[PDB]
DNA sequence: GGTTTTTGTCTGGCTTCACACTTGATTTGCATCACTGTG
DNA sequence: CACAGTGATACAGCCCTTAACAAAAACCCG
DNA sequence: CACAGTGATGCAAATCAAGTGTGAAGCCAGACAAAAACC
DNA sequence: CGGGTTTTTGTTAAGGGCTGTATCACTGTG
């Protein structure tokens, strides 16, 4: 049988395709890095993203990886409100 | 063996 | 039938999230009020 | 020399690949 | 029986902060075992 | 004290793609 898309397979129909991989990922990890594997792949996925043109992407995924910024104060949601010539209802 | 000495190996979510 | 893919399980051990009770202490949502503006 | 719009358009800035080389900072040991 | 505002007010609904011990869920180990679409 | 080794950062040019800003003749309260 063919095979499918990677993203519309399982959580557990998706390992057989990185069990091969996740072995020379970790072994790198070890030897060069120290042993992280999140790490080297948010390092990896952020390349990608950023040499795919996905920069907006990338800058989402380094937020949600720090501090999360979201949320904005009522004194700079109100001076939008102001200076934005809002309504209240609007 | 004998230390060649390098620059020390930081974090690599502390590099550019 | 062959071949490849796709799900299923196996037990001990680990982490991670939800809740079981109670009492307040807030934050947030939405209806009400008599009006406008274009004729 | 009022000052903050008003929106469509076009050009500049910043950044990604190729690959080989160059300038520069941190330890080791004679 | 126009309809989308117009913002302040006030009460009701929702969420949470405080205490620790549970349950409930997802995943890890490497390996074995059934369904399903093309020849 | 300074080569020697290792690691960090930048540089050169040809193209592609997203993002930011200047430019054009106008507006209104008089």
């Amino acid at each position: 049988r063919p095979r499918q898309h990677l993203l519309s397979l399982t959580r557990r129909a998706q390992k057989h395709r990185l069990r091969e991989l996740k072995i020379q990922v970790k072994e790198f990890a070890d030897k060069e890095e120290g042993g992280d594997v999140k790490a080297v792949c948010l390092t990896l996925f952020l390349l990608a993203l950023r040499a795919r043109n996905e920069h907006r992407q990338a800058d989402e995924l380094e937020a949600i990886m720090q501090g999360r910024g979201s949320g904005l104060q009522p004194a700079v949601c109100l001076a939008i409100r102001v200076n934005t010539f809002l309504s209240c209802s609007q | 063996h004998i230390n060649k000495g390098g620059r020390p190996r930081q974090h690599l979510l502390s590099l550019t």
